[PDB]
């Protein structure tokens, strides 16, 4: 059927989880003993949150997931009845028969209000011995401590390389595609551990190849599909202003930002990350360095002119590099 | 089945277990033995024994007739208009009869969520039904409550408790659970407390399951923020270089927040006794200014990087 | 009445008569045709052709009098994500499309999917993570998100991901000029020589800032009543631009040194009226692009027209502002 | 009332001066359908909205100033009792942004809503500069979509911190300050009308010499001096200042003369009576920064150090709340760099 | 690609956190000297008496008996009680006499001074009925004309009716209320009583009425003397003995209030063997010395110049979404009610208070919640803590002030300019506030200035003073 990559790679088992293994033993400790806490889980989006508790859940139920798992989101049509009603409705009513704990996930819970967080732990205090709460949100410091200290907290870390490259693996070689070793380690650093990205960029990747069982995916394909700029063009800026004259570095700054669509803010991020990786003879030119273009970056938001903006970001770092020349 | 958290397992029934903020505790002990209890909003932190006191101190005036002498709501329960004007004042309304001196005592738990409109229609109801029922009010926020309802009631506001007070309940908990722990395992729970017994006890009860015996390196492990030795070497780094690795690998490629990192940055930069009062000052100055920018919307790596350079100068400078 | 502004009045009405974008209209023929037109963006300089080129689209596929009902072009600046456009969709979609007309029948395609037309639709008050996204899942067989944004920085992957966007390149000086000239020549403007090109190079590419300073010129050479070309100075004036005149005064000001010299000229020039603004954004193309400068120079005078720049975008006297920058540009 | 509201032009043909913007109103007078947004930008005192009031007068009629004052009251999230005067009439509404703090959003975009719902009324902002870049895209929302029956006009002393979309749809107008001959005119004109004694014409140039462009100034420096001299001017009267200035030259020589701490905290008080009699921070800051670079006792690079600070503070004070504490950092700087 | 930006390649060295218990002991929260307890004196009591042993609270424990203890102006008193007086006897003549009292202001005994008054008129506690209407019940035209009719038609007796907290009304609990009033106004031979805090919310009709009649009395706030002597005394009655600076500190911080303090003082006058309430914050070491050098100064001025932008911006931007009152009448609650299609089961749904100021809330920018990070308190705090004159800036000029100054202050001006010899308000009004605050008003000073210099205008000593 048509399904999105997105949708059929899915955890189904708690074994079939990577990057997560300090989060996933302890969860699988909670199910073996019995006891199971409230949960609370959160970190960057696309880290297998959903996936985690999903996948326990139908480990525990077993085919009782249907009727024992009421799913909610706080984003969409939720009012003070309906996020408590149906919560309250689940909790209340029991299947007599079936003693287990009603397990309820609230997906989105970063967005919900003050005192509806507030009720929320409130509705869990009551329904501590007869049903679980498991509660899914994008940042802590959005969630009070009223309900931080009610259910415990596990926080999902970014996806490393090494979880990423094991399920590039298992979609290359179960989709008919081939990567190259170039590609694969493009797509991982601009993945920054979210498999969201991943698995959508493959997707889209496999859709604008015409041969799929002939054409093997490169850089270019992968940095123009994702619209993230190339390594080589903040490079060719980078070595543009330090090594050429003020009119040339003005011309290739402009040239590459109009060609390729680049905003200032992302090659001042991006040339902060490759100007790390080498060794400044003076500690003053990294200090300068980053107190400029930190200015510079907070004024572009503001609002600014382009021109001007674009000409503080030649000046402070030809300025700074000839502090240690 | 499931084991009892040591939150609830070790709640205080009485009111002489609660510690901290032992004046205002002290005089709550007095009015529960004699009688008379004065309608009051108590207000402060979560979790700092501002429900637990109120239940303590109804449970010890009414005794037997706490069941039908207390009508509790929450915010989980409904305080609108029609609550106000008909439950509450049927509550207020009805002949029970109590020893002398007792009481009836409606406990608005969380009064902060109440709507105003309900906190007006609320004005009459206590004060011409004092003699019979009384008010309690508990709320994180004291100037939710519109200030009428405040000139009727002696606000009471509970403060952060102190780090004996943290420690000397851990002592006990510890001591009746037979924890094995170290000076440094219960240094960090009081450092991640922040006068929060109820985070307190989360922090130590999850040790004790997680890794057993409390060391601050296994404590740190649970708390799942950013590690306030990690970034205090970060920020008292003699190279900017290495401060600008520890930043990247332990903090950013980890998935730490810009606001989790400033927040432990300030944390740390606020107990940093060694630095001079006065620098101490200035390198928070830009933490405050680096926070500043991420509420803005400005809170990418950049920032947190210039943070780091702006404070290994004035150390530096210094 | 018979006005209208003339932004509008030269829209593109079929999508081959856009100007260059050859990109844009090579790939579009080719989704046009298949009546499959997934949901996608566009990104390019504010006013290059995204607006202009989406309706060029819709055009062709429905009908003119059926377009402005099956494609409600929900704005970001009318109606709010997910306080209003929310609740729009959820309401359009549901409501059962409206039969195709008779003048669709072999003429115009019209694939039964709306087009949920939203012009820089990150430009709100919130951010529809999953919002607008939910709304493609339950409707896909009807909504569409034909989208517009900026640059390649993105709000979200999810939501933004089967999306095949094209890079609208700014219009270049050859096409840009002749769409411009064709105008003029529409509408019998008289203008003289460099005109065109000064009204280009003050919007900077931008066709939306030009065809609209044009227009105000229009006006004004029919205000005076004189019959006579427009004036370049004419055009400088509109657009708030200090004359080069006024610019070469003040950049030998600055060569002389003197304080109080700078200081008199300063208090004479606030009174002219001319903003603080444009003299940094003309100073910053005079000393930057000039040959008569070293790198030291230029690497500390782009740092105070930077930091004059930010000061003057947040509120601050033009006075103390502008005096302070000539000061600090004299002791370089 | 005053000299300067009773001799005021309330018609396109009453202008004096900058006859070339004169004849620019009055075409646009002509074709009132098409009348498009307006920015206009100038100094202080140059007649922007005299003519603002002049050209919705010669679109619409002598009722445009019949002004009626409606008091509108709102409550923000920590219940401060926000009024602000919504200036209205039959024809046009008026509104000042820089009354209602860092809450304009809210209220801009409320205030447009009811006279969007009751050809087209016209909206005049006052200093269009104070307003935040949150109410600044809010406005370009009203322009693209009320335009219909919302035409606006724009006020502002600097078009600076007007955001660009803004400006590409507002017709741009200059209000350059007239030379001191013109003000001589009108104050020519205005000593006739009253019947003041004046020994010679060189009393009108002075006046309009110490004003610096701004007509109101002169207005009222003419009035108050042919008042205290029972409207009989000569060539030795002073030229009356306002008390403040007199307090803020007495200042800046405190500050030359005494560099020390007591010296800041007597500072420190003479600032709290200046803000204490309602005067704007921005225009003590302005006044204190140009008598103290006025001093000639300072040498270059004193006097490039006193504007340089007084660029920082004006900056924070912009981004500031309490006043009191950048006015005091900028006077601490000065004297910690005169010694 | 083949590009190579001309620096040398850096090589990370391992970064190794090998944590020893020690340095976890540098976790230690150092002692801050900012919080200062002040540990006020025990209180000490003695005796045993049957005003402190009550089963009533503290308020109505010390209820007035006659009117000479409540703590109303003397001048209003006579005015209210021979109102009252002639009212009973003129409504029992048959009848213009509209029986309409309104009691507003920000005073505390507004319906104690009504039940003490009627205790006089009578002198005994059953021939007064006083029916009081309070907003703890539906107090609608559907809901509430039927009873308040037969207790105000039918016929010693002397009954009163009192309408508490006029002001607070919802917009379909109280459908009617207002007409109900005008209903009473005219079949009803029993005086009414509406007591209230702002007058805005009652209506201007009948604001005539009552001006007409000399029935509208503004009750004003006490001063805080008086409120401290009558302490002494009822302090006294317990045989209670109590420091007079704590006693003086009560008072300031319930803002004069008889019932807030003997709220406060039952809490905290128990006998039990603990410090009182710090509440006023001794000195922490302040030491707000000269500093010697104006370099140090420069410091620190900078400091406090940088902390204000910070507290500008983030007091404002809290990260949790917080809701608005379903309560607040808001722009979009009052579109909600205008429609016709809403039904009576939801309008009570979302039902608001009447106001007369529109709540206008910001979702994006929103007031910070304590447990979110703000650094702003914290060097504000510090700084506080020492040097003197911080916490003086802290409240010199709030908002509040230089407003109502501005206010005064332009009515002056406009008073001075009507004297010469309707078109300068609206016309200073249509001038910017700017250009009045910084130009027109100093310059109006020195025309009134000149004016009484000789001794042309007139009303010159005006001016003066309010420019002092
Ligand atoms: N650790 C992981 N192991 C395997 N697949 C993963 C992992 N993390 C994410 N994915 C995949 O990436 C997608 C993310 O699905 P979700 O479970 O919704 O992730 P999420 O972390 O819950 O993100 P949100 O913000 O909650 S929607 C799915 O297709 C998963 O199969
Ligand atoms: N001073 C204290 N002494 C003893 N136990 C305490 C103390 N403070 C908190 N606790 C414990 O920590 C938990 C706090 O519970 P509560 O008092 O209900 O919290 P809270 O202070 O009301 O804050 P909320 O509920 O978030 S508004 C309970 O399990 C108590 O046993
Ligand atoms: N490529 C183009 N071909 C033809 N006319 C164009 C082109 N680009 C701009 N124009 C003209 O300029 C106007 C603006 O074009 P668009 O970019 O489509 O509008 P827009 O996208 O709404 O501008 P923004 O991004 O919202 S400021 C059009 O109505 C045309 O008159
Ligand atoms: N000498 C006194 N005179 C008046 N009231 C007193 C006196 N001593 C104590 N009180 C108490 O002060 C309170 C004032 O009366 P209230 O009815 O509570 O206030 P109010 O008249 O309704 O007006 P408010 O409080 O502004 S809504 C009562 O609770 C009295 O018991
Ligand atoms: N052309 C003119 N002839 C005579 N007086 C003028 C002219 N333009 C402006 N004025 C004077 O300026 C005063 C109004 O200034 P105003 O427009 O409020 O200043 P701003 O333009 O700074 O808002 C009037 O009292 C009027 O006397
Ligand atoms: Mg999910
Ligand atoms: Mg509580
Ligand atoms: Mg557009």
């Amino acid at each position: 059927e048509n399904l999105p990559w997105v949708e059929k790679y899915r955890p189904e088992t708690l074994d079939e989880v990577y990057g997560q293994n300090e989060v996933i033993t302890t969860v699988r400790k909670f199910v073996d003993e019995g006891k199971l806490p409230h949960l609370l889980f959160y970190g960057p989006p696309g880290t297998g949150k959903t996936s985690t508790i999903v996948a326990l859940a139908r480990e525990i139920y077993g085919k009782n997931y249907s009727n024992m798992v009421l799913e909610l989101n706080a984003s969409d049509d939720r009012g003070i009845d309906v996020v408590r009603n149906q919560i309250k409705d689940f909790a209340s009513t029991r299947q007599i028969f079936s003693k287990g704990f009603k397990l309820i996930i609230l997906d989105e819970a970063d967005a919900m209000t003050n005192a509806a967080q507030n009720a929320l732990r409130r509705v869990i205090e009551r329904y501590t011995k007869n049903t679980r709460f498991c509660v899914l949100a994008n940042y802590a410091h959005k969630l009070t401590p009223a309900l931080l200290s009610r259910c415990t907290r596990f926080r999902f870390q970014p996806l490393p390389q090494e979880a990423i490259e094991r399920r590039i693996a298992n979609v290359l070689v179960h989709e008919k595609l081939k990567l190259s070793p170039n590609a694969e380690k493009a797509l991982i650093e601009l993945s920054n551990g979210d498999m969201r990205r991943v698995l959508n960029v493959l997707q889209s990747c496999k859709a604008t190849l015409d041969n799929p069982d002939e054409d093997e995916i490169s850089d270019d394909v992968i940095y123009e599909c994702c619209g993230a700029p190339r390594p080589s063009d903040l490079k060719a800026v980078l070595k543009s202003i330090l090594e050429d004259d003020w009119g040339t570095a003005h011309y290739t700054l402009n040239k590459v930002r109009s060609a390729k669509g680049l905003a200032l803010i992302d090659l001042i991020e991006g040339i902060v990350k490759i100007l790390e990786d080498y060794e400044l003879q003076n500690e003053e030119t990294r200090v300068h360095l980053l107190t400029k273009l930190a200015d510079i970056e907070y004024s572009i938001s503001k609002g600014g002119n382009d021109q001007i903006q674009g000409s503080a970001v030649i000046g402070a770092i030809k300025a700074s590099f000839e502090n240690e020349t | 089945s499931l084991q009892l958290p040591w939150v609830e397992k070790y709640r205080p029934q009485v009111l002489s277990d609660i510690v901290g903020n032992k004046e205002t505790i002290d005089r709550l002990q007095q009015i529960a033995k004699d009688g008379n209890m004065p309608h009051m909003i108590i207000s402060g932190m979560p979790g700092i024994g501002k429900t637990t006191s109120v239940h303590c101190l109804a449970h010890e005036l009414l005794g037997r007739s706490y069941a039908d002498g207390v009508l509790e709501l929450n915010a989980s329960d409904d305080r609108g208009i029609d609550v106000v004007r008909n439950q509450i004042k049927h509550f207020a309304q009805k002949k029970l009869h109590l020893p002398p001196g007792k009481h009836k005592i409606v406990i608005l738990d969380e009064a902060d969520s109440m709507t105003a409109g309900a906190q007006q229609a609320l004005r009459r109801t206590m004060e011409l039904y004092s003699n019979s029922t009384r008010f309690a009010f508990a709320c994180n926020q004291s100037n939710k409550i519109i200030e009428p309802l405040q000139s009727r009631c002696a606000i009471l506001r509970y403060s952060k408790l102190s780090d004996e007070d943290v420690l000397k309940r851990l002592l006990q908990i510890i001591k009746l659970e037979d924890v094995k722990y170290t000076n440094d395992g219960l240094e960090a729970i009081i450092f991640t407390a922040e006068g929060d017994m109820r985070q307190a006890i989360n922090n130590l009860q999850s040790t004790v399951a997680g890794h057993g015996l409390v060391n601050a390196d296994n404590v740190f492990k649970i708390v799942d923020s950013p590690h306030p030795l990690i970034v205090k070497k970060m920020l008292l780094a003699s190279n900017l270089e290495d401060s600008i690795q520890i930043l990247r690998t332990d903090l950013w490629k980890k998935g730490y927040s810009s606001i989790d990192i400033v927040t432990t940055s300030f944390r740390v930069t606020k107990n940093l006794a060694q630095v001079k009062e006065s620098v101490r000052l200035e390198m928070i100055k830009e933490i405050g200014l680096t926070h500043m920018r991420i509420l803005e919307g400005v809170g990418t790596y950049l920032q947190l990087a210039s943070m780091l350079a702006k404070i290994h100068k004035l150390n530096n400078k210094a | 009445l018979a006005q209208q502004p003339w932004v509008e009045k030269y829209r593109p009405k079929n999508l081959d008569e856009v100007t260059a974008q050859d990109h844009a209209v090579t790939v579009l023929k080719k989704t046009l045709k298949s009546a499959n037109l997934p949901h996608m963006l566009f990104y390019g300089p504010p006013g290059t052709g995204k607006t202009s080129t989406i309706l060029a689209l819709t055009k062709e596929l429905y009908g003119p009098d059926l377009m402005k009902s099956r494609i409600l072009e929900l704005n970001a600046s009318d109606e709010r994500g997910i306080s209003i456009v929310r609740e729009k969709v959820k309401n359009f979609a549901r409501l059962t499309v409206s039969k195709p007309s008779k003048h669709d029948l072999e003429n115009y395609p019209c694939p039964p999917y709306k087009i949920i037309i939203l012009d820089e639709a990150d430009s709100m008050t919130a951010d529809a993570q999953s919002a607008l996204r939910r709304t493609m899942e339950t409707y896909s067989g009807v909504t569409r998100f034909c989208l517009i944004c900026n640059y390649v920085t993105r709000i979200i992957d999810p939501l933004a991901s089967r999306c095949s966007k094209f890079r609208f390149k700014a219009l270049d000086a050859s096409n840009a000029i002749d769409r411009l000239r064709f105008i003029s020549e529409q509408e019998n403007v008289k203008c003289d020589d460099g005109v065109l090109e000064r009204i280009l190079d003050i919007s900077a590419g931008d066709l939306r800032r030009g065809i609209t300073l044009l227009q105000s010129a229009s006006k004004g050479a029919q205000y005076l009543g004189d019959g006579k070309n427009i004036t370049s100075t004419q055009v400088e004036e509109l657009a708030g631009v200090v004359p080069h005149d006024i610019l070469i005064e003040i950049v030998e000001k600055v060569k002389s040194g003197d304080f109080d010299e700078i200081k008199k000229y300063v208090n004479t020039f606030m009174k002219s009226g001319w903003s603080a603004a444009s003299v940094v954004n003309q100073l910053h193309e005079y000393y930057i692009t000039n040959d008569n400068f070293d790198t030291n120079f230029k690497n500390q005078i782009s740092w105070l027209l930077f930091t004059t720049d930010s000061r003057l975008n947040n509120g601050t006297n033009e006075h103390i502002q502008l005096l302070n920058l000539l000061v600090k540009i004299s002791q370089l | 009332s005053l000299w300067v509201d009773k001799y005021r032009p309330k018609s396109l043909n009453a202008l004096s001066h900058n006859e070339e913007l004169t004849n620019f109103l009055k075409s646009l007078s002509d074709q009132p359908r098409d009348l498009p947004h307006l920015l206009l930008y100038g100094p202080n005192g140059t007649g922007k909205k005299t003519r603002c009031m002049a050209l919705l007068e010669s679109i619409f009629g002598p009722g445009v100033y019949r002004l009626k004052i409606d008091v509108r009251q709102f409550v923000t999230a920590s219940n401060r009792k926000l009024e602000l005067n919504v200036v209205s009439s039959p024809y046009h509404l008026e509104i000042t942004p820089s009354d209602m703090g860092n809450n304009d959003r809210i209220v801009i975009q409320e205030l447009l809503k009811e006279v969007a719902q009751m050809r087209y009324k016209c909206v005049i902002i006052n200093e269009a500069n104070s307003l935040t870049k949150d109410a600044q895209a809010a406005l370009r929302r009203t322009m693209e979509k009320y335009s219909k029956n919302i035409r606006l006009i724009m006020v502002c002393d600097s078009m600076s911190p007007i955001i660009a979309p803004i400006k590409s749809r507002c017709l741009l107008i200059r209000c350059p300050a007239p030379s001191d001959s013109e003000i001589s005119t009108i104050l020519s004109d205005v000593v006739t009308n009253e019947r003041i004694q004046l020994e010679t014409k060189d009393i009108l140039k002075r006046i309009a010499q110490a004003s610096n462009g701004n007509l109101r100034v002169s207005l009222l420096m003419l009035e108050s001096m042919a008042l205290n001299n029972e409207l009989a001017l000569k060539s030795s009267s002073p030229i009356i200042k306002p008390d403040w200035i007199i307090v803020i030259h007495k200042l800046t020589r405190k500050i030359v003369k005494e560099r020390s701490v007591n010296s800041l905290i007597e500072c420190r008080a003479v600032l709290y009576d200046l803000l204490a009699h309602c005067i704007p921070a921005n225009i003590i800051l302005k006044e204190l920064t140009f008598s103290l670079l006025d001093v000639e006792t300072l040498n270059t690079t004193n006097k490039s150090s006193i504007i340089e600070y007084s660029s920082v503070f004006d900056e924070r004070l912009s981004l500031g709340n309490k006043a009191i504490f950048h006015l005091e950092g900028f006077i601490a700087k000065v004297m910690c760099c005169l010694d | 690609r083949s590009v190579d930006i001309p620096l040398p390649f850096r090589t990370i060295p391992p970064l190794n956190h090998n944590f020893l218990p020690s340095d976890y002991e540098s976790l230690k929260d150092k002692n801050s000297a900012s919080c200062i307890p002040v540990r006020y004196q025990a209180p000490v009591l003695l005796g045993t008496n049957i005003k402190r042993n009550t089963t009533l609270t503290w308020p109505q424990l010390f209820k007035p008996v006659t009117l000479k203890q409540v703590l109303i102006e003397p001048k209003l008193k006579l005015r209210i009680k021979n109102w009252i007086e002639t009212s009973f006897h003129t409504l029992e003549k048959p009848t213009e006499f509209v029986p309409l009292m309104i009691l507003h202001g920000n005073s505390i005994g507004k319906k104690t001074l009504i039940q003490t008054i009627m205790r006089e008129i009578a002198g005994d506690d059953n021939s007064y009925q006083i029916y009081e209407v309070n907003s703890n019940m539906n107090r609608s035209k559907k809901d509430l004309l039927d009873i308040l009719l037969d207790f105000t038609t039918t016929h010693s007796d002397y009954g009163l009716v009192l309408f508490n907290d006029v002001d607070v009304l919802f917009k379909e609990h109280d459908r009617g209320y207002w007409a109900m009033i005008s209903k009473l106004c005219e079949f009803s031979r029993r005086p009414l009583v509406l007591t209230c805090k702002d007058l805005s919310l009652v209506p201007s009709e009948l604001i005539a009425l009552a001006s007409e009649q000399n029935s509208l009395f503004h009750t004003k706030k006490i001063s805080t003397s008086t409120v401290y002597a009558f302490l002494t005394k009822y302090l006294k009655s317990l045989e209670i003995e109590v420091c007079d600076d704590w006693l003086r500190d009560v008072v300031k911080q319930n803002n004069a209030d008889i019932r807030k303090c003997l709220m406060h003082l039952q809490f905290w006058c128990v006998d039990t063997e603990a410090d009182l309430i710090s509440s006023k914050n001794r000195l922490p070491v302040l030491t707000s010395t000269l500093g010697s050098s104006v370099k140090d100064i420069s410091q620190l001025t900078d400091l406090l110049s940088i902390n204000d932008v910070i507290g500008q911006a983030t007091l404002n931007r809290s990260m949790v979404r917080q809701e608005i009152d379903s309560t607040t009448m808001t722009p979009e609650k009052v579109n909600t009610f205008q429609d016709q299609n809403l039904d009576d089961e939801m309008k009570l749904k979302f039902d608001y208070v009447i106001d007369y100021k529109l709540h206008l809330n910001d979702p994006n920018r929103q007031p910070l919640l304590p447990f979110e990070l703000n650094i702003y308190q914290h060097i504000q705090e510090q700084l506080e803590a020492r040097y003197s004159y911080v916490r003086e800036a802290n409240h010199r000029l709030d908002n509040e002030y230089l407003v109502n100054r501005f206010k005064k202050m332009t009515e002056s001006t406009l008073n001075f300019l009507a004297s010469r010899i309707e078109n300068a308000e609206i016309d200073l009004l249509s001038a910017t506030t700017q250009q009045i605050k910084a130009e027109i008003n100093p310059f109006v000073f020195e025309i009134a200035k000149s004016d009484a210099n000789v001794k042309f205008n007139a009303d010159p000593s005006i001016v003066v003073r309010k420019w002092e």
